[PDB]
């Protein structure tokens, strides 16, 4: 499940001086579940 | 790394030439408008007085 904890979203600007600066936020998490579900696959060359 | 999204997005960067001339040049011509007009038919003619 591609947890989400906080959408993208914006401070305060516009204090009319530089501004005109954007920012795209995103707080993103992995979770899996039954670890003994999937599997992974590795590439081997010799032993 | 651009981040900032200035109020500047012209993906047509294309200029802004503009569509006329200002040719200004007098092109009046009172005197021949005046003379008059006649044809000849050699280089070199005469006339009495």
């Amino acid at each position: 499940t591609q947890m989400v904890l906080r959408a993208p979203k914006r401070t305060e600007l516009a204090k009319d001086g530089s501004y005109e600066k954007w920012m795209i936020e995103m707080e993103v998490g992995l979770r899996h579940r039954n670890p003994y579900a999937s599997g992974v696959l590795f590439t081997a060359a010799g032993k | 790394n651009p981040t900032l999204f200035v109020s500047y997005d012209q993906n047509g960067k294309k200029l802004s030439f503009a569509n006329w001339i200002s040719v200004l040049s007098p092109q009046d011509t009172p005197f021949v408008s005046m003379t008059g007009k006649e044809s000849i038919n050699q280089t070199i003619f005469s006339w009495q007085t």
